[PDB]
């Protein structure tokens, strides 16, 4: 709630839909076993329900998207970065879904004055995109800015 | 006096009235020992206020002052019920400004005294306008929803803020979230506000409460281009069927996207919206698969039938212009002013041949082919807005101006005939160069010719006009200087500037290197002409004409990406034009309905995507679960 | 390429 | 009705049949107390299914349901052997959908009951197609190999999945890995599947099992452009000789790259493939050094000999066109319609000079130089595909259309002679402007003229056609408006629009600023012409002709990198053309063989690199 | 007339009813290539190149010009 990362919520909102690709309503603990087996983790029976009843606050063992933000605020324990590129990420992005996208990065070289072709701006993303989804994360934007 | 200069003085006059009293000065400075000594003896009428009309509770709440507020609420609890009274701040009470600064305890202390949580703030500084920096609405629940503070919002539902309450523009609180700049927080405030929604209401649900111009909140996101709020409204309209490994087959609801029986459809309001971000709704995952299925299955052959019906029509028009009733002229042209060379006049009224009866059946096609245009383009003027229609350049744009000006000139040459008017050549030749360059409208159906004919539009307005203002300046300076030096010269040997209209025309033709440089090597041209010509050869056809290729060469790749997603918004906007114009014999209702596959009577559409099974986007989140 | 990211790094600095 | 609209309704009709029964609803919802109460009393015929034809075991496996599956396997173990029966899902059993979701325990419970690990899935939704999102083949070992799950794959070799089994397209399981999107996982699944390969087989090894169109898996990576799987197949074909400090001298096998005795070679299938990523195989480290050694040693002088044989041929053709048998004309040209100015007719049939016998020996060169083109270009039509040949623009492309249309017109003017046909000038002049602009084909052998003549091809199709559609629209509007205002005018003083064909021609010439603006300053032109002309001077030769230089100026650097690696795929594709056409007196077999340096009879090639 | 030929304003001076000197045609083919192939089209290239270099400089120079 007061975790105060507006662009990580837009990351978590895509991340929450990964676990809940199965079904429209929220996580059902077999919907977590489906994505755990997709990684080949093969978790034991009756260890899933334990792994969800230690994140769930309000009974009803299904965990929902408000409760999902509680756990990820507790992890990724805390970062006090320069706060200037976090302002510049929100002006490079003009749709505000927390992803830079494939085309909007070409939409800023066209405005900054760089003659950059369609493939080379696609080459800019592939270097920047750790999870490889084709749109750079805000954290990928930070790791491509101040890490060097 | 400007209206920005009026409110600038009131916000400075508020500062003089705060310095005027020791109370309001102690209201904002928190000096409680200057507060308590004042309102113990001679308890003033606290009706003394600033020029905004704001009480001492308002000044002590406009600044984050917990203590100075509560001292003014103990000795006078009737300050909590009073609004501001000046004409740009009508209705802003002390609860509103406490909500705005997110002062959590100041909301509780005001709510414990029974503050009116339905106080409308009808000031001229609160309405939605291009002049006001934030539009938050009127009710203080709406002021708490658009600051991204969930604790104030839960505090006003428990004290009875009516969530279905709408402001003077008709916007409910779920509308004003969609007009917010911080688009990712209002998606989470949509989930908070629907959790407090009235269960089993008599009227519609709060996701469907219309506006005072008729916009549902789902319809408002498509107008304002709030693509993040569009995908959160499509969360409650998809039903994930199965996930067969990597694939996922979802089933979109498509009732409020397609909007079958409605005058102004959802897709009509998206492609015609003045927002530049409105075109991005036509790339979201239930709409991109919808308007392409409307285009590939019906929309593209029903355009090519229409694109080939028009080029067959315009061929019949020119063939009835080339053959036109001309007779030989008898008025011995070398007798009246032998400069003139007319030798065909007109026919008065005579169709009595055989090879002109086949022309009259062709002419009659052009008259009924013009009035069809003035029957299918004239009622469309008033339903879009008569200037929003001629200038939106997504739904036709500057082709409806051409297609009507052409069709008038066929109905104008019909008046030039049937009355034996002499100037028949004037409205016909404007009708051809407007009739043929309206075949360019049907270039939007083809990917080869589609994005290019936007660039001809984006250069003939933005870039040809900024050049042709800078050449009417220049070629008036050299046509005047060419009419000077050849007024004293003989027009029989060098007649390129015999008249001042021809001097303006021959100077415009020289600039484009069309006409050769006017030189007669058997006579001596005046030396003043050659000095003016070397400057005209350098300024006009070295610098300016080649800077034009440079500038248009520069502003082509600047808007090469803008022209590409403007054509994808143009194939959608001609589909929605064609689904509305063509009869319902054509265009069956898009989607698979559910009356036989039983889940309702809504018309569903299936989208099956292949999302990659990349582990790096999942392994970070299953490790925060395991450890 | 990496050349494009060094311009976006430069413009915020 | 479209075929996408047919399968969309079946996948929704499956949802109605699931709501139809309490069993299938309890199959997907895992409510075991709604399962167990049902199949205890009145044990139903479980032949009641969805419209896909899928059993209650299929529905309980399409969702990740371990428990609801095993309850349906206890009371009815014959559900494990049943396939789906509808025409787009033929053969998908319960093992396939359990493999697809990577449900590890559901594979073991199905394998403990003897599930058929060779069940072919011949549905219309499983075949390779541009409409189906994933192509995984038919056998459930192939379904486990293309999901990147190594535990299911080891579980099916122990229960006897025949690894050499191939689907309806002929693809074995090592083929379907090469068609995968996730190219880095299938390289590691190639190492897993060859470790279970049948030891000392009677037939070939599994790396060489062909397709139903003849593609080896090593040959399939070159067609699909799977460059990552190409380097993992070259792991077993190099033998690192020594590493003398920083250098490394490897020795590539080159048997399946060069492919000496074969009709359709490996390099012929790579440079002719429809995939745009197919050209990237011609930059990998054993192929880049191979086709450059074929080009620099033999391919470039055997092209320059051929490039200079043709320009010597075309000079002999025009010299036999300039000298052509023309006699003086006697029909007193000012008598018939004195507009015409013909004064040479033809010769009927007469070669009786001395300076025309040297012309007939030149003519005969053009006839036998045309029929050689129709002997070396006509059999190449049918072996590539007769439209894949005329439109691939890597192997010639739109020069074989020109070289045949030219060579027909020399065999057409031969029919115009020998019969005394009058219109000899018509097929000759088309033969020159097609014959000379076919010398442009030999520009691909030179780095100066190579990448530029791709750009003339990439503008004359993609960019000149999108302009010339937008000018036939425009210059018809102004040629019509120019024929109107000068029909009533005198054609003797301003005759630029005397006829409507000339009005379409003089308006096209004005647009290109070729002809001067038609103006006669000694007469009064009609004022309607000057208003139409100022618009024609602005729309055509200010806006449109200079936007053409802007647009072609913009789409030049967009495909300046695409034109550069398209010419490197063009010098390869003319080498493979020249190694096939030229006789084997020329082009000795590339590489160093091993019959004397004894390690086999394979023909090896050495590449020595300096890695930092 | 040489400055006018370079800008393709005046037509190439040729009288087809007389025999022009052959030294003129050799000097003209070089003048058609050096002046109105290379130099006049390099001008559109160079001005086409130094337009986007100072397209941002021209934009904040006009905002300093309205002030
Ligand atoms: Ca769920
Ligand atoms: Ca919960
Ligand atoms: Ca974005
Ligand atoms: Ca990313």
């Amino acid at each position: 709630a007061d975790q105060l990362t507006e662009e990580q919520i837009a990351e978590f909102k895509e991340a929450f839909s990964l676990f809940d690709k199965d079904g429209d309503g929220t996580i059902t603990t077999k919907e977590l076993g489906t994505v755990m087996r997709s990684l080949g983790q093969n978790p034991t029976e009756a260890e899933l329900q334990d792994m969800i009843n230690e994140v769930d606050a309000d009974g009803n063992g299904t965990i929902d998207f408000p409760e999902f933000l509680t756990m990820m605020a507790r992890k990724m324990k805390d970062t006090d970065s320069e706060e200037e590129i976090r302002e510049a990420f929100r002006v490079f992005d003009k749709d505000g879904n927390g992803y830079i996208s494939a085309a909007e990065l070409r939409h800023v070289m066209t405005n900054l004055g760089e003659k950059l072709t369609d493939e080379e701006v696609d080459e800019m993303i592939r270097e920047a995109d750790i999870d490889g989804d084709g749109q750079v994360n805000y954290e990928e934007f930070v790791q491509m800015m101040t890490a060097k | 006096q400007d209206w920005e200069q009026y409110r600038d003085r009131v916000n400075m006059l508020q500062q003089e009235r705060i310095r005027d009293s020791p109370l309001l000065q102690a209201a904002k400075e928190n000096d409680l020992r200057l507060l308590k000594i004042l309102l113990l003896n001679q308890s003033c009428d606290f009706q003394q206020r600033g020029a905004v009309g704001e009480t001492a509770l308002h000044v002590a709440a406009l600044y984050d002052n917990l203590e100075a507020a509560t001292l003014l609420m103990e000795a006078a609890p009737e300050l909590a019920k009073e609004p501001a009274l000046c004409e740009p701040f009508v209705g802003q009470t002390a609860l509103h400004i406490a909500v705005m600064n997110q002062n959590l305890n100041l909301v509780r202390a005001l709510l414990a005294r029974g503050a009116s949580v339905s106080a409308r703030a009808t000031g001229a500084a609160f309405r939605r306008s291009p002049h006001n920096l934030i539009y938050y609405g009127e009710h203080p629940l709406s002021f708490a929803a658009c600051v991204g503070s969930e604790e104030i919002v839960r505090l006003l539902i428990e004290h009875g803020a009516d969530i279905r309450a709408q402001d003077s523009l008709g916007n409910t609180v779920l509308h004003i979230l969609i007009l917010q700049p911080n688009k990712t927080f209002a998606c989470q405030m949509y989930n908070l506000l629907l959790s407090y929604d009235e269960h089993s209401d008599h009227l519609q649900s709060l996701e469907l409460v219309p506006n005072h111009q008729g916009l549902t909140p789902f319809k408002l996101a498509g107008v304002e281009g709030n693509t993040v709020m569009f995908q959160h409204l499509m969360q409650k309209r998809k039903h994930v069927q199965w996930t067969c490994g990597p694939l996922t087959s979802t089933l979109y609801d498509l009732t409020e996207i397609d909007s079958w029986g409605e005058e102004l459809s959802f897709l009509e309001l998206v492609v015609s919206s003045k927002k530049r971000e409105a075109r991005q709704i036509l790339e979201q995952t239930p709409v991109k698969e919808l308007v392409s299925f409307k285009w590939k299955k019906y929309g593209r052959p029903y355009f090519c039938v229409l694109a080939s019906l028009y080029i067959l029509y315009m061929i019949c028009f020119t063939t009835c212009c080339i053959y036109r009733p001309l007779k030989l002229r008898d008025d011995n042209r070398t007798d009246p002013r032998d400069i003139t060379i007319l030798q065909q006049k007109l026919l008065q009224e005579a169709y009595v041949t055989h090879q002109d009866n086949i022309r009259l059946v062709g002419e009659l096609v052009t008259v009924t082919g013009a009035v069809i245009i003035l029957l299918l383009e004239i009622p469309d003027i008033f339903r879009v807005g008569a200037s929003r229609y001629f200038g939106q350049t997504i739904l036709g744009g500057p082709f409806h101006v051409i297609i009507i000006t052409y069709a008038s000139l066929v109905l104008l040459t019909m008046v030039m005939r049937l009355t034996n008017m002499n100037g028949e050549v004037v409205p016909l030749s404007f009708a051809l160069v407007l009739g043929w360059c309206s075949v360019m409208y049907f270039a939007r159906g083809f990917q080869m010719l589609g994005p290019f004919t936007i660039m001809i539009q984006k250069m003939i307005f933005g870039d040809l006009m900024r050049f042709c203002w800078l050449m009417a300046v220049v070629i008036l300076g050299f046509a005047s200087a060419f009419h000077i030096t050849f007024q004293t010269e003989d027009p029989n040997n060098l007649g390129e500037f015999s008249d001042y209209p021809t001097a303006l025309f021959s100077t415009f033709e020289l600039f484009l290197t069309i006409i050769d440089g006017p030189a007669n090597y058997s006579v001596d041209l005046p030396f003043m002409y050659c000095i003016t010509y070397a400057a005209f050869a350098i300024i006009a056809t070295l610098l300016m004409l080649n800077l034009f290729i440079a500038m248009m060469g520069d502003t082509h790749w600047r808007v090469a990406q803008e022209r590409d997603e403007l054509w994808r918004a143009q194939v959608v906007a001609t589909t929605v034009m064609l689904e509305r114009k063509m009869p319902r014999f054509l265009w069956p209702r898009s989607g698979i309905c559910g009356y036989e596959y039983g889940l309702g009577d809504r018309w569903f559409l299936r989208v099956e995507n292949h999302h990659d099974q990349n582990p790096l986007r999942v392994l970070r989140y299953v490790e925060a679960f395991k450890c | 390429s990496h050349r494009g990211w060094e311009i976006l790094r430069r413009n915020t600095l």
